[PDB]
């Protein structure tokens, strides 16, 4: 039966997706903000650098 | 990709002749083409240039109105109408393909070359320090090029070209802008220059490095060549 | 009559200022907005440029002639002033006629419109509108083929000016908009059966032109045909009616249509 | 841009812009027309009439020196929600309906309702083609399948006074044809806003003058669009 | 068997959601109240790129950070020179319904696809001077909705067949198949390490796929409408997605969470193209409502209004060096912004 085969495939997919390592939301939030702040120096869009180094002058 | 030239032969002085270069294997309607010439005992020299759509056309100082360049896109050929052939106008002319978009490699492939025998400032005077040096294979080889003007532009590109034609065959392209290496040439070549003096290095030398090395500027537009350093084994 | 002089000066200042500001708004709107770069919008922009130049050049100094019957400047400048006046007025009329032709091709040959009415044909239209009036005025007042300043109109000159400045960009516009009215009425009736704005739109567009430019031209071509009898005051009123058409033309051709109004609102 | 390399790059860009202007002249003179329908509706025989897993069956036909493009979507799934906004600036959408089935007629009616009321497909008129009128006539005269078996409203239906039949034809066939047309007309007029219009037509596979009908409908559509743009309608 | 299978799958998704809630303790917004917001950024139209006949449906940036290719349904892939505004190439297509384009990381190739059902890869560096069709990859039943290069010899596509395909340019056939999406996938984005990619379908659920093993690694849900845009966070363990519900939101791979939703009351049209800045602090998102908003990725506030397009914004992307962002809209004009 095609329907039972599709149901088995879905069950296997959910089983494979469920049994994986999780982390607390706080740790992910902290490392995302750490990445944002650490690389903010080399982000020309966050702090607009002077046009002396922007190749899109005028 | 074959650039077959037709014509040549003994021409009386002061005569007029049409030198042709037939292009096959590539659609050069987007290519600007150069008529670089080889004097029998001197180095390369550039005389004229026709654009892809012939919108911009420039000539050299020695030949402004005495030469005339034409291209036939349906016929896929170059026509070079030369007039008033003096004793200086003896050269194995080369038709040169050069596409001119960003990241392109102008002067990459060159025509076979047809000999031409006849009977009897703003120009960048850039000179190569040496002209002949025998170097053993394997170890590094240094070739020095110097220019009379700074070749670095405001856009960050410092135009420079190296050819190293093997004896008795058409010049190839080694390095363009001394920072980018052509597809055909092996990666062993490299270049480096501040903007006035430039050097080319070779990691390993073989029988293919025999020949004379050439040096081109492109910032201004006289297309003056270098003297040429001949590498003999 | 100092109060009359002041009132006329105030009215003429109002007219000059409003034509200048309206035409400047139209010019900047097309020359800036990337959505209003259509060829018909190029015709609109060239028309607005013509009326803006008219208001900048000939209206302020034809103002002093009105209510004073005097030309404070010399005849040497008077020749160029008349030349520029005739040039810019005929250019505006030609631009109206060419806009009518464009709309004719738009709603009479709708499929072959974006091809036939391309930017090249519109550029030719603008060049004609700027050149034919230019050569006409220059050859008619500078080469002497014809208040402080008034051109002597002749029997041939008046009819020539009627034919090549008003009647052709007249009759052409009238026939075009009659065809447009017939087609729009047919389409509106068909839609209503399958279930008026067109009559009002075309009425405004044709009526402004035919009430401003027409009486001036009729008077100035009747003047040479019959005796040169007319109050000098009427000619000033009629040329100011022409200037008032130059005033209303940006309103009729750009401020009436909702797309341009919404573009202007988005500008602010 | 002062450098010769940059000048030649700008010239190449200008040549590309000239080619783009040619393409703009070609594309601006061509009217884009979507074609929609269903299985056994008759889209295939129609598109072959004017003349793997491919998605767009492009067709080009010329009527009175005007080029029209048929965009038929094939080998694709249902739920035409996410690719339907690509045809946002098409001149019109020709919707093909098989009027003989009487069982897929409800599905075709629902598809027309979805297309007409699509938020992206506003400002775009629908040209409706009812096909296989010979088969519909044969089925209705044979009496094999009554209309009341699928559509109960046929009993309380009267042929409109402005319904001209073909010169020789049973008037029951005409009544059925005009009822089927009026279903789509009711869907179109339920909420049309007077900005896009439906053009129902009766035609068959062998009817060769379907390009002329498309031409006339597109002429009316563009004429009305310009009249609305000029505030004349 | 169906009756028990559906209930057990529903219980499995319930326990997955319970674990999700258990791992959720403190939200990113309240963590990021302490840090100073970027405030207001004044980004202006540094360049305008003209030449597309019809509206632009896709764009991509090169690793060289200079060239960018834009696709329009008038049959042109225009490869520009961003700083000089010049046109490097104008590739004419064999089917003018392109919605996808992917400039190769090496710059040699450019992809395209759409309603044509075929992903066309074009080579740019050839002995002859022209951009010829390098390959024509066929095998998608549905329209190609996104395509992204891995290297010169591999490409991952997401089509209207509710499926993604890992292709191989040399052989020309599919290498891996990614299935499991109910609705048709409309956009995929690749991780910087190029090992996993996130694809967003119209089933209001994105999926993280592993390229090599070829199975659905991680399903993310939480959207109410069709997901139109996807971008992957520069860190390598998060990604933003944008749907038709005028709300974009950030998900984390390791956390398996729906982080803050960058939603605002005045905006009602959905997101069409989304991208991050180099540092990930900024999140640009084009909208169907003529706007390309910029959100602080950690504050969920509209950090600046970046209008300037006269039609629907359908394209976006931040240059690999972060210098500028290119926005392609339906006005047939690209716009480079800094
Ligand atoms: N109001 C524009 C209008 O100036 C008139 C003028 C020409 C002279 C100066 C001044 C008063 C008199 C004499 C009438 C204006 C002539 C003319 C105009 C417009 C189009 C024409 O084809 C034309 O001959």
């Amino acid at each position: 039966t095609a329907s039972i085969a599709q149901a088995r495939k879905l069950v296997e997919q959910l089983k494979m997706e469920a049994n994986i390592d999780r982390i607390k939301v706080s740790k992910a939030a902290a490392d995302l903000m750490a990445y944002c702040e650490a690389h903010a120096k080399e982000d020309p869009l966050l702090t607009p650098v002077p046009a002396s180094e922007n190749p899109f002058r005028e | 990709v074959q650039l077959v030239e037709s014509g040549g032969g003994l021409v009386q002085p002061g005569g007029s002749r049409k030198l042709s270069c037939s292009a096959s294997g590539f659609a050069f309607s987007s290519f600007g083409m150069h008529w670089v010439r080889q004097a029998p005992e001197k180095g390369l020299e550039w005389v004229a240039y026709i654009s892809s759509g012939s919108g911009t056309i420039y000539y050299a100082d020695t030949v402004k109105g005495r030469f005339t360049i034409s291209r036939d896109d349906p016929k896929n050929t170059l026509f070079l109408q030369m007039t008033s052939l003096r004793s200086e106008d003896t050269a194995m002319y080369y038709c040169v393909r050069s596409i001119y978009y960003y990241g392109s490699s102008p002067f990459d492939f060159w025509g076979q070359g047809t000999t031409l025998t006849v009977s009897s400032s703003s120009d960048i005077v850039m000179t190569q320090a040496t002209s002949s040096v025998p170097v053993t294979p394997g170890e590094s080889v240094s070739i020095s090029c110097r220019s009379s003007k700074s070749l670095l532009h405001s856009n960050g590109n410092t135009y420079l070209y190296w050819f190293l034609q093997r004896p008795g065959q058409s010049p190839q392209l080694l390095i363009y802008r001394m920072s980018n290496l052509a597809s055909g040439v092996p990666d062993r070549f490299s270049g480096s220059g501040s903007g006035t003096a430039f050097t080319l290095t070779i990691s390993r030398l073989e029988a293919e490095d025999v020949g004379v090395y050439y040096c081109m500027q492109h910032l201004e537009y006289p297309l003056t060549f270098g003297a040429g350093t001949k590498l003999e084994l | 009559s100092n109060d009359v002089r002041a009132s006329l000066y105030s009215l003429m200042v109002l007219i000059i200022l409003t034509t200048l500001v309206g035409n400047l708004i139209v010019i900047v709107s097309i020359s800036h907005f990337k959505q209003l770069h259509t060829p018909t919008n190029w015709l609109i922009h060239s028309m607005a440029t013509v009326d803006f130049l008219l208001g900048c050049l000939v209206m302020p100094y034809s103002m002093v002639r009105s209510a004073e019957h005097c030309w404070y400047f010399g005849e040497v400048f008077c020749k160029i002033h008349t030349s520029t006046d005739i040039m810019l007025s005929s250019a505006s009329i030609f631009h109206l006629s060419f806009i009518s032709i464009d709309r004719y091709y738009a709603v009479c040959d709708p499929l072959r419109y974006k091809a036939k009415m391309n930017i090249l044909v519109i550029c030719v239209m603008i060049f004609i509108s700027w050149s034919v009036p230019a050569v006409f005025a220059f050859g008619m007042i500078f080469l002497e083929l014809n208040g402080g300043c008034s051109v002597f109109f002749s029997k041939i000159s008046g009819v020539l000016t009627f034919m090549t400045s008003f009647y052709i960009p007249g009759s052409i516009m009238l026939c075009v908009y009659y065809r447009i009215y017939l087609i729009a009425k047919e389409q509106a009736r068909l839609i209503s059966d399958a279930n008026r704005k067109a009559v009002k739109t075309l009425g405004i567009v044709m009526g402004v032109f035919l009430i401003c430019w027409c009486p001036f031209f009729i008077c100035t071509v009747m003047d040479p045909f019959l005796h040169y009898i007319i109050p000098p005051t009427l000619n000033d009123v009629l040329i100011w009616f022409g200037y008032l058409n130059s005033t209303f033309n940006p309103m009729v051709y750009a401020f009436f249509y909702p797309w341009f109004r919404k573009a202007l609102k988005m500008m602010l | 841009t002062l450098s010769a390399e940059d000048k030649a790059a700008v010239e190449r860009s200008k040549m590309i812009e000239k080619q783009l202007q040619k393409d703009k002249q070609v594309y601006r003179a061509t009217h884009r027309l979507l074609l929609l329908g269903a299985d056994n509706s008759g889209k295939s025989t129609i598109v072959k009439q004017m003349r793997k897993t491919s998605g767009i069956f492009e067709t080009k036909f010329q009527v009175d020196k005007v080029n029209f493009h048929m965009f038929d979507v094939g080998a694709q799934r249902d739920e035409r929600r996410k690719w339907i906004q690509c045809f946002n600036d098409v001149t019109a959408i020709i919707f093909v309906v098989d009027s003989s089935d009487y069982n897929r007629l409800q599905e075709a009616l629902n598809d027309f309702k979805s297309i007409w009321n699509n938020r992206w497909l506003r400002t775009i008129s629908v040209i409706l083609f009812l096909n296989k009128q010979d088969l519909l006539a044969e089925k209705v005269l044979a009496g094999k399948s009554k209309i009341e078996d699928y559509f109960p409203e046929f009993a309380r239906y009267t042929t409109p006074e402005d319904a001209t039949p073909e010169p020789g034809e049973d008037p029951r066939v005409t009544r059925a044809k005009y009822f089927i047309r009026d279903e789509f007309l009711r869907i179109s007029t339920a909420s049309g806003d007077g900005r896009h219009y439906c053009y129902p037509h009766f035609t068959c596979s062998v009817d060769t003058e379907n390009a002329r009908r498309i031409f006339n409908d597109c002429r009316d559509i563009i004429q009305r669009m310009h009249l609305r743009q000029y505030e004349l309608l | 068997e169906l009756d028990q299978l559906r209930q057990e799958a529903e219980q499995l998704k319930n326990q997955i959601r319970d674990a999700r809630k258990a791992c959720a303790d403190a939200t990113l917004s309240q963590i990021t109240n302490n840090i100073d917001p970027v405030g207001r950024i004044q980004m202006r139209t540094r360049r305008t790129l003209r030449g597309h006949l019809a509206k632009i449906y896709a764009m991509h940036w090169g690793t060289d950070s200079r060239l960018l290719v834009s696709a329009s349904q008038d049959g042109k892939l225009i490869i520009w020179d961003s700083y000089t505004t010049n046109k490097v190439h104008a590739i004419p297509l064999r089917s003018s319904w392109v919605m996808t384009c992917a400039y190769a990381p090496s710059g040699n190739y450019v992809a395209c696809g759409g309603l044509d059902n075929i992903c066309s890869i074009y080579n740019l560096k050839t002995r002859e001077g022209n951009v010829r069709v390098s390959r024509e990859l066929a095998g998608h039943t549905g329209y190609l909705s996104c395509c992204r290069f891995l290297d010169d010899n591999q490409i991952v596509t997401s089509s209207g067949d509710t499926t993604c395909a890992l292709w191989d340019i040399e052989t020309g056939q599919q290498t891996t198949t990614f299935t499991g999406h109910t609705g048709d996938v409309m956009s995929l984005s690749l991780a910087p390490d190029t090992r996993l990619f996130v694809s967003g379908a119209c089933d209001a659920s994105a999926k993280l796929w592993d390229v090599r093993e070829g199975m659905c690694r991680q399903t993310f849900t939480g959207h109410e409408s069709d997901i139109n845009a996807i971008c992957f966070f520069p860190n390598g363990n998060a990604f933003a997605t944008g749907s038709d519900d005028a709300t974009c939101r950030l998900f984390d791979l390791r956390a398996d969470q729906e982080l803050m939703t960058y939603s605002h009351d005045n905006i009602i049209c959905g997101i069409t193209s989304v991208s991050f800045s180099k540092s990930g602090r900024l999140l640009l998102a084009g909208y169907d409502d003529f706007n390309c908003n910029v959100w602080d990725a950690l504050k969920a506030d509209r950090a600046g209004v970046l209008a300037g397009h006269d039609n629907r914004v359908s394209c976006l992307g931040v240059t690999d060096d972060g210098m500028a962002v290119a926005t392609g809209s339906w006005d047939s004009f690209l716009k480079i912004w800094n």
